[PDB]
RNA sequence: CGCAGACCACGGGAUUGAUAGACCAGACCUGGAAGCCUAGUAAUAGGUGCAGGGAACUGGCACUAACCGGCCGAAAACUUAC
RNA sequence: GGCACGCGAGCUGGGUUUAGAACGUCGUGAGACAGUUCGGUCUCUAUCCGCCGCGCGCGUCAGAAGCUUGAGGAAACCUGUC
RNA sequence: UGCAUCCGGUGAAGCCGCCGAGUGAUCGAGUGGUGGAGGGUGUGGGAGUGAGAAUGCAGGCAUGAGUAGCGAUUAGGCAAGUGAGAACCUUGCCCGCCGAAAGACCAAGGGUUCCUGGGCCAGGCCAGUCCGCCCAGGGUGAGUCGGGACCUAAGGCGAGGCCG
RNA sequence: GGAGGGGAGUGAAAGAGUACCUGAAACCGUGCGCUUACAAUCCGUCAGAGCCCUCGACGUGUCGUGGGGUGAUGGCGUGCCU
């Protein structure tokens, strides 16, 4: 099948809104000394020197 | 152990019991290795048979070993050290760390090893 | 699988059908390449 | 509020797909935009987070600005050159395909804390 | 992590823990391992021995992994009657 | 019995309805026959409404959590022998 | 465009606004911004003189949509290296696939694609530090091999010639 | 890493940077104001609450021969061409 007609702006807007990224939650921690961000995912891979800080 | 619920992993039943034999030998050889999550995931239990095969070393469970290793010196490795390392341990050998996602096809990357505790 | 196409090259033949001296062995052939001359073609056969 | 700008133009990513990104850090901080952007699973976080680094070296740099209470104020992606190329179909029909870039202009200021 | 499931959602657990894996035992499937000994010219058979091997099921067992963690998220008053 | 004698962007292609060939009949002939006979490409990634399921957001005058009443709807409704 | 007048680097045209104007096409020697060299008015002369539509033409860009697809029937893994960056490049060890082939060598065709060094915007259906891509330099050695200088077939051209 | 940019300079001008005179529209953003999640809309027009901005007059906010933006809500309303 195709589109019998154009779209208006606002229903492809309104569809193309939901087309999007999430922000991954970051927390705390300490290598060394220095504290940075990393996620919660990969506190032990970070604790363990095993994730490349930059 | 349990089979997989779905589909296998190298697109196969022949190839991922291959790579599991694969993945198996490179860790009892380096004692740790990097690969895709779901990789190590499947991973686990098969290296912990084959190291609970190796604690109670006698020549049938060797043969045992053997018929999925394929590699000879760390079949002897397997027997003559990780077999008394873990003489006094219960399940365990073997634990997963996740690590950064990999940059070609953003694939989870997790890393395996070896327990050297006690 | 008949997947066989109409252009099968051959530097010969290419020469002896459509080549200098063929074409300036006949009126129309010389004709074809003073018009060909008089259009400014860099390739005249 | 004194700031500073920086712009990356004919990068060779979509707006559309560096909008995706940029909408994550809108109005932060910039140590904490640079911390999202370094564990953001997008390719297009790469380019993004150049800028706002080069933005707020600028900041620290030419202005003088204390770069602990600097904000991405304003930052966004505008639509670059595209190029025209060709993907051959079946039954020689021959398709457009189209390649995209994108400039990006991000603006830190300072704030007080 | 799940017998919940396209994704999402739903449900359970998260060290004050049996959630999953391993390990130990049982159930069940297969059907008598290897090595050694004996008999036979050999093919092969018998003993050691309901053996050995093993997924999903059941019970134990913190050995491994559930982490020195992040984000959200609570009250204008007035009228009349009692 | 109605609903495009419901339903081919759901399926078939046996019949009818191209191009090949043959029989009977008609025409001098090229040909023809609501006569027969054998053979003979059924395309599409679903925009909108519709419908079957599943989420996200906001609302329900604070923020939450258990257990619920039901206006209103849907399903089911067969029958025999001894 | 003839003629006559007026404006202009102290800022023309064009463009974007504001504030107004005419019964209409429209106007603003009213104004602000941008801009950088030519315009206005009167009265005559001449038109390639007005587009919304021809399944019109060229250029640019939407919608579908961040959707389909990313090209077989073999399959990849790990360690180390290089590097700003590695699923794809290098090295090693495994594993798998072809094996009257998916091995080796010619003809036709192609034309420098070969080697060394360098590069990484374009191309490679992703990435790429790699490449049949880009740049520079280098590389093909014959009395006997395949051809000519030897011979003819079909066929071509054809001194004179015959016919027209 | 480069590409690219920010200062600094050249220039009368970089709103002239070898993607370069002027730089329109379609198309794509960012910021601010008003509005919009009980609602059947040829998407306008006529009334029109509320909010925001602006010009005058008087006090402190309150009208006016005012002006603009958005518009809850009500009435009417069957696209252009051939």
């Amino acid at each position: 099948a195709v589109p019998k007609r154009r779209m208006s702006r606002a229903n492809t807007r309104s569809r193309r809104a939901q087309w999007k990224a999430e922000a991954p939650g970051l927390v705390t921690v300490s290598v060394a000394g220095q504290q940075r961000k990393v996620p919660r995912r990969l506190l032990k891979a970070a604790r363990l020197g095993l994730v490349d800080l930059d | 152990p349990k089979p997989t619920k779905g589909p296998r992993l190298g697109g196969s039943s022949s190839h991922q019991s291959a790579l599991l034999a694969n993945l198996a030998t490179s860790l009892f050889e380096h004692g740790r290795i990097k690969t895709t999550e779901p990789k190590a995931r499947a991973l686990r239990p098969y290296a912990e048979k084959l190291i609970t095969h190796a604690k109670k070393g006698a020549l049938h469970n060797r043969r045992e070993v053997m018929k999925k290793i394929r590699d000879k010196d760390v079949v002897h490795t397997l027997f003559a050290e990780i077999g008394p390392f873990y003489a006094d341990r219960n399940g365990g050998y073997t634990r997963i760390i996740k690590v950064e996602n990999r940059k070609g096809d953003n694939a989870p990357m997790a890393v395996i090893e070896l327990v050297r505790e006690k | 699988a008949k997947g066989k196409r109409t252009f099968q090259p051959n530097n010969r033949r290419r020469a002896r059908v459509h080549g200098f001296r063929l074409r300036m062995r006949t009126r129309a052939g010389r004709a074809i390449v003073a018009n060909r001359r008089s259009k400014g073609r860099r390739a005249l056969t | 509020f004194p700031s500073a700008t920086a712009k990356a133009r004919y990068v060779r990513v979509s707006a559309t797909k560096a909008r995706r990104v940029i909408d994550l850090v809108r109005g932060k901080s910039v140590e904490e935009a640079l911390d999202i952007l370094r564990w953001a699973p997008q390719a297009a976080s790469e380019p993004v987070a150049k800028v706002i680094a080069s933005a707020a070296a600028n900041a620290q740099n030419n202005e003088g600005l204390d770069p602990s209470t600097l904000v991405v104020a304003t930052v966004y992606a505008d639509e670059g050159p595209t190029a025209k190329r060709i993907r051959p179909r079946a039954q020689g029909r021959a398709f457009r395909i189209r390649k995209r870039t994108s400039h990006i202009t991000v603006i830190v200021e300072s704030r007080p804390p």
